[PDB]
RNA sequence: UACAGUGAAACUGCGAAGGCUCAUUAAAUCAGUUAUCGUUUAUUUGAUAGUUCCAUGGUAUAACUGUGGUAAUUCUAGAGCUAAUACAUGCUAAUCUCGACCCUUUGGAAGAGAUGUAUUUAUUAGAUCAAUGUCUUCGGACUCUUUGAUGAAAUAACUUUUCGAAUCGCAUGGCCUUGUGCUGGCGAUGGUUCAUUCAAAUUUCUGCCCUAUCAACUUUCGAUGGUAGGAUAGUGGCCUACCAUGGUUUCAACGGGUAACGGGGAAUAAGGGUUCGAUUCCGGAGAGGGAGCCUGAGAAACGG
């Protein structure tokens, strides 16, 4: 019932929690009782993770927003602040919730997948990523698929990080939910096994979706850090 | 057609192929120590029990392992114990003697169709099997 | 080409490129034609998929029944049985379609019960 | 109407046994409210939450457009010559959507008069109309979604484009 | 209750005229003051006295809005309406600098200049106004200071004001009262005058006729005045001609024209200004274009010089004569001007329209006889019929061709102004080898020959209509002459010109092969026509594009040839467009 | 001596937010998946409100009192007051640009155009030029070359038309308009619209029985499609007029089963139990039985 990418163990109670509405998706989200409970492990149960919610010590998106079942999805910076425990959640190679540490530099900042570009009301640019950062005038020039980088003090895109040939993706999706690095080819369909293709240590190639896929940086030079091992 | 997301796809099993004569074999020409207990604390009931199994000694690592890695004690949640603990016991006193399981011998389950004899690189012709010798 | 009643007039003559692929025709785009539905200009829009296929039937006006054979290596009796498969789709005019005359159409914007296609290009 | 779905009609290989459903509220088949000549009366109908629906059923003040300026304008109804949806509808002389009705035309007659001084670049097919005062027009707003009775009237093209029918 | 306001000023005409007048009798006697201010001027008011005349306009204009068929038009309401222009004057004025209450009474005094005049527009040619000297004197009172201060282009209270009293005949008596084309003419004339610039000399046209028409010597003076504003304010309509309107200059130009003609300076300035749309851009229109050119020939018929309004003239003719569209109606006006322009020159220029333009039978191909030979030396007209008649024309094909030759004879005779013209002729011989030119091409062609007079040989050899033969000999002898980017290039377009990829005939990859050896006998010209290897290989490029996929891929195929032969004899260059141009086959390759 | 702590009865906010029995539904149930610019969406989350002519708005009614009826219910009849974040009427600064004129740096005065939202009707804004170069006349006409860009909701009206704060807190704090004269720094809830989440319904595709003594089916709840109307959350023959004779199948239509108390990966796997062995649902209903209405972001309500 409780699913795969929380590293949920078998061993944890009878009921699995339903994150509530909030920005992020389902599937693509654990919660903060999940994440400080038995992920990283602050707090050992219920009662103590609603104590510690209500001692509020979290900044997750720069904010408090006090609730257990708040789905903080892929990439909402996670900033506590004893011991500034700064951490920036990524996927693993089996589909799973990586939390990569990061500094208060890159906690400073994060990035949007843009899902659509609209002309609604009083001729305003739109942008919308996946946690919903309703941002104000860009460049014209936001594609389909691009990403923008978030402020996190302002929302203001200050960085424009575009899908095209030749940039460093994501992948969440497919049978291949996290993997890196992106140059076989870039076999464009118009709708169905529609990607980029991405390679291995043996320079191997994948197929995936498009919408299940954004780009993080430039082969060889991301910013956004990764971790190791 | 298309691409769908499948943990039993990518999914650590790895008990389709663990069987206790090959785990047997490789604990003796390991040459690496197995960290055997001091040689009391390992029998259960004061002897009412067996010794103890060797499964059943590593599901108890994990066990307090676990009680020592997240602060909590487990349950008696009756439908899961009536199944496997009676049944468990039962199995264990029908089979291990001396602490040692003789159940693995006596049942059928075919070695060679599901540990050795490697499936993938199955090397179908004479030109990988010559290159994979040399 | 006004036989039926109700001010047969267009809906706001006004022309849109359909795109992403699918080239529209010029008469189409400027003529006489009323382009109710078709996925240049039409009313509907176009999205979803994309599918392939000849045609058996095209009887009634505004209805193209297309035909889809697709291969798949079947491994349960070891051998291949031949796919068929079946489904209207309205006009556009481009190219007036026979018995054959394979058709590329895409998901869009159900119009009768048994359609979600219309045409964008013929060969 | 009943319901909405393709459940208790065939698809068209004419399967049979149907026994499908029972049938549930998505499928509110809902009673249809034909508007007629009266004064104005409406019916606002509940619907998911907090949609309210105006059914027009007695509305008489037909806002209609000069088309050729698109002038809305207020004014009356008289009733119905064509619309072979069903026909029984013109002879029952009901008001619904696509329906050419009959209009005295007085403040489209004025407006041009306060733009224009001359009384009476335009057809005779309805200068004659402007003589008379009763002009054709088409209503293209629904009185049973949107509760209202708004349409263009018709000026040449579409009039005779009707008047060659009947 | 501001719908019910827009609903009140709606249904407020179901009424009669009676009741509207008596309506509107109570709504001016709320805020008259008309035994205190319908003599000369307001005596007191306050910021709720101002309001009250003000919410008395701001129904006025709703009303005028409303029916703007009559208003119910009145002389207490114009004497009313006036006593609140001057309350809201003396009170604005007068008033120490706050700026609320003055703001708000100069907002209140544009809106109700708005309310008073579109009385003027919306009941102009049914009020007619006998009682108009006191409530002018108030606005000549008011307007004082309007000299560039409502100039603007968007300034549209005494603009618009004045735009309804000038576009009527008998509007005008407050115009030729005291002033209105002296503050129409400064706005107009002003150094940064704006857009509505236009519609001030339209307004300023509009007038004119009016003066022009009505009894009055004054009217006759103001026609006077109307001249000279047109006369000074010439640049006005030179520096407000941004948009598609040229008509409109083009149709004051022809009345002030058949108004007066009056110095050799004001036919100086008209003749540049008419030509100005010859002179200066292509895109005016047919009929604006036909009466320019007919007005500055009406123009130099009238009061012009002999060297320079010649000079302007005769640049006319050479441009429009050569030019000839509008089926003989543009070069029926050239001809006007070449006849007109009053030299010898002119002389020549009517006598070759004379001869050459009698409507559509042989005369043209007995002209060009009649000019091969009797040749004259002024030469622009002829050289402009010359070149006219070797464009894709129907008739003195082979005339044109032998008029060419004879003046590359001519050329050889005087020989370095009539070289200094064979430039001209070279720039367009190469425009008309780059078309669709089946007849014109080869006469271009045999220009060249008779320019070239081995390379006039094989000339001669290639000039055969057999193409199979001559083209493997076209092909022999460019490899002759390779064992020049214009002339290569000419040669080469000529090659793809007769081949056009004109699926009708075989041998067209052989021809193929011919059009890019003699490309690639260009490109072993590194220092020269590398540009013409570089717009060729470029534009093998656009053919490949351009709806054609089997003939420029090999054209292109054979195009890469010389250059890597010639990056193998370096064993720099701007390899980014290279880079590109890897990039555009990429783009193509997976498409 | 207009409110003061416990405090028997009421409303409010919320609660019960998910469970028995019977006949046996074959990719129509169900799952994965595309879309919804075809659409309803409380909640979560992110943004986002400028049309004022000669010191704060009226009664109707509970609780409360009082007289009574009935064998009698959370059954009732008169009479009296009393106040509401209850009905429902009405009080609200001058601020945004082009900048005739400049006096040079502290640079902005004259004139002009101004200013929301929601419901449904129509025209519409949504082919140009700059260089690194064809000619170089060491000057320029320049987009066919080498590339580069705005780019193939503003107006004329309807409407029993919504609001521009009667929420609370942290803070005495500034300026002399000679007094709450101006208060003014700050945060959450307000509130229109859009997006997002979640959810709902429709939608293309994918998924183990034998099947021809089931070979023809489908117009005998319209069969297949257009055009239009209805109503739907909307598209939609989902119902209605007129019109065409359609549409599928031997490449298996439609039609007939059990071990469909058993099955469909629906899924925990258990380090040897080799189909026993963990879990989602058998199908759909019903609250005495059909029939008709209403409620709510969601209901044809387990509790109207």
């Amino acid at each position: 019932a409780a699913p795969h990418h929380w590293l949920l163990d078998k061993l944890s109670g009878c009921y699995a929690p339903r994150p509530s509405a909030g920005p992020h998706k389902l599937r693509e989200s654990l919660p903060l009782i999940v994440f400080l409970r038995n992920r990283l492990k602050y707090a050992l149960n219920g009662r103590e993770v609603k104590a510690i919610l209500m001692q509020r010590h979290v900044k997750v998106d720069g904010k408090v927003r006090t609730d257990t079942t708040y789905p903080a999805g892929f990439m909402d910076v996670i900033t506590l602040d004893a011991t500034n425990e700064n951490f920036r959640l990524v996927y693993d190679v089996k589909g799973r919730f990586a939390v990569h540490r990061i500094t208060d530099e890159e906690a400073s900042y994060k990035l949007g997948k843009v899902k659509k570009v609209q002309l609604g009301k009083k001729g305003v640019p739109y942008v919308v990523t996946h946690d919903g950062r309703t941002i104000r005038y860009p460049d014209p020039n936001i594609k389909v698929n691009d990403t923008v980088k978030i402020d996190l003090a302002s929302g203001k895109i200050t960085d424009f990080i575009k899908f095209d040939a030749g940039k460093l993706v994501y992948v969440t999706g497919g049978r291949n939910l996290g993997r890196i690095g992106t140059i076989v080819h870039k076999e464009r369909h118009d709708g169905g096994f529609d990607l980029v293709h991405i390679k291995d240590s043996l320079d191997n190639t994948f197929v995936t979706r498009l919408n299940n896929v954004f780009v993080i940086g430039e082969q060889g030079k991301p910013y956004i850090s990764l971790p190791k091992g | 057609f298309e691409d769908r997301f499948d943990a039993r796809e990518h999914k650590d099993r790895s008990n389709k192929s663990r069987m206790q004569a090959m785990e047997e074999y490789i604990r003796e020409s390991s040459d690496q120590p197995d960290w055997s207990a001091s040689i009391g604390a390992d029998i259960v009931n004061h002897g009412r029990g067996g010794i103890k199994s060797l499964r059943d000694t590593e599901k108890e690592r994990r066990v307090t392992s676990f009680e020592e890695d997240n602060f909590t004690r487990l349950n008696i949640t009756n439908k899961a114990e009536k199944r496997k603990q009676k049944q468990r016991e039962r199995n264990a006193r029908m089979n291990v003697i001396g602490g040692e399981d003789f159940g693995i011998f006596s049942s059928k389950r075919k070695l060679e169709d599901s540990t050795s004899r490697r499936g993938a690189k199955k090397t179908r012709s004479a030109w990988d099997r010559a290159q994979r010798r040399l | 080409q006004s036989e039926r009643a109700f001010q047969k007039q267009p809906h706001i003559r006004w022309y849109k490129n359909a795109g992403l692929g699918f080239k529209t025709p010029k008469t189409a785009i400027e003529g006489s034609y009323i382009d109710k539905k078709c996925p240049f200009t039409g009313l509907v829009s176009i999205r979803g998929k994309i599918l392939t296929g000849t045609v058996v039937s095209t009887k009634m006006h505004r209805t193209i029944v297309i035909r889809r054979a697709y291969l798949h290596y079947i491994p349960k009796y070891n051998r291949y049985e031949k796919r068929h498969k079946n489904v209207p789709v309205h006009v556009s005019p481009a190219f007036r379609v026979q018995v054959g005359d394979i058709v590329t159409v895409g998901q869009c914007r159900p119009i009768s019960k048994t359609v979600r296609f219309n045409v964008v290009k013929v060969s | 109407g009943i319901s909405r779905d393709s459940r208790h009609k065939r698809s068209a290989t004419g399967a049979k046994r149907a026994q499908f459903r029972k049938k549930r509220k998505f499928e509110l088949g809902r009673q249809p409210a034909n508007t007629k000549i009266g004064a104005k009366r409406i019916h606002s109908v509940r619907t998911r939450g907090g949609n309210k629906k105006y059914r027009a059923l007695r509305i008489e003040t037909g806002n209609f457009s000069w088309a050729s300026e698109g002038i809305s304008k207020k004014t009356r109804i008289a009733g119905v010559v064509y619309h072979p949806s069903n026909n029984e509808l013109v002879r029952t002389n009901t008001l619904t959507k696509a329906a050419i009705v009959q209009i005295d035309a007085t403040p489209f007659r004025q407006w041009f008069e306060a733009h224009y001084g001359q009384t009476l670049k335009i057809e005779s097919s309805v200068e004659s109309q402007f003589s008379a005062g009763r002009l054709y027009a088409c209503i293209s707003s629904r009185p049973g979604q949107s509760g209202r009775c708004d349409g263009y009237i018709l000026e040449g093209e579409e009039l005779a484009f009707y008047l060659r029918r009947l | 209750n501001g719908s019910q306001s827009i609903k009140a000023e709606d249904e407020k005409v179901v009424m009669p005229y009676v009741l509207r007048i008596f309506f509107g009798r109570a709504q001016v006697p709320p805020t008259s003051g008309q035994k205190r201010s319908r003599k000369i001027a307001v005596i007191s008011v306050l910021p709720n006295f101002k309001k009250p005349y003000i919410n008395d306009f701001l129904s006025l204009a709703s009303e005028r809005l409303d029916y703007n068929y009559f208003f119910g038009n009145s002389h207490q309401i114009n004497s009313s309406k006036a006593t609140l222009k001057t309350i809201r004057r003396m009170t604005g004025f007068v008033n120490i600098v706050n700026s609320t209450l003055s703001v708000l009474r100069t907002n209140f005094p544009l809106h109700t200049n708005s309310v008073l005049q579109p009385l003027i527009y919306s009941i102009a040619m049914a009020y007619y106004v006998l009682d108009t000297e006191s409530t002018e004197e108030v606005h000549l009172r008011k307007m004082a200071s309007n000299l560039r201060q409502q100039g603007l282009k968007c300034l549209s209270s005494v603009f618009e004001f004045v735009g309804n009293t000038f576009d009527w005949s008998t509007s005008m008596e407050d115009i030729y009262a005291v002033v209105v084309k002296p503050r129409i003419s400064h706005f107009s004339d002003e150094n940064l005058q704006q857009p509505s610039s236009l519609l001030r000399l339209f307004l300023y046209w509009a007038h004119n006729p009016s003066l022009y028409q009505f009894l009055y010597y004054d009217e006759f003076a103001t026609a006077t005045a109307l001249m000279d504003t047109i006369s000074n304010q010439h640049v006005k309509e030179a520096v407000i001609g941004p948009i598609i309107e040229a008509a409109d200059s083009i149709i004051r130009n022809p009345v002030n024209d058949d108004h007066y003609v009056d110095l050799v300076t004001l036919i100086c300035t008209s003749c540049l200004k008419i030509l100005p749309s010859l002179y200066v851009k292509l895109s005016d229109s047919n009929s604006i274009s036909t009466f320019l050119n007919l007005l500055v020939s009406i123009t130099e018929m009238g009061f012009i010089q002999d060297d320079h309004v010649r000079s302007r003239l005769i640049s006319s003719l050479i441009s429009i004569l050569k030019g000839k569209l509008k089926k003989l109606q543009e070069n029926d006006t050239q001809k006007i001007l070449k006849i007109l322009k009053l030299i010898v020159f002119n002389y020549n220029c009517s006598w070759s329209d004379i001869e050459e333009l009698y409507t559509t039978i042989s005369s043209l191909f007995k002209t060009f006889d009649e000019r091969n030979l009797r040749v004259s030396l002024t030469e622009l007209f002829i050289e402009l019929g010359r070149k006219v008649p070797e464009l894709e024309s129907i008739s003195k094909l082979v005339a044109d061709l032998n008029s060419y030759s004879s003046s590359r004879m001519h050329e050889y005779d005087f020989p370095d102004f009539i070289n200094e013209k064979p430039n001209l002729n070279e720039a367009s011989k190469s425009i008309s080898m780059l078309k669709d030119i089946l007849l014109p091409n080869i006469r271009i062609g045999l220009r060249d020959s008779l320019e070239e007079v081995v390379l006039s040989y094989m000339v001669k050899n290639t000039k055969y209509f057999t193409d199979f033969e001559d083209m493997a000999i076209l092909l022999y002898n460019g490899d002759e002459e390779a064992d020049r980017r214009q002339r290569a290039i000419k040669r080469l377009g000529e090659h793809a010109h007769q081949l056009k990829d004109n699926s009708i005939s075989h041998y067209l990859i052989p021809m193929i092969e011919h059009y890019v050896f003699s490309d690639d006998e260009r490109y072993r010209n590194i220092g020269n026509e590398t540009q013409i290897a570089i717009g060729g290989l470029a534009q093998h490029m656009s053919w490949n594009q351009y709806k054609a996929l089997l003939r420029r891929y090999i054209s292109m195929l054979k195009t890469k040839p010389n250059q890597m032969k010639q990056a193998v004899q370096l064993i720099t260059l701007r390899i980014v467009r290279d880079g590109a141009e890897s990039k555009l086959t990429l783009s193509k390759f997976p498409s």
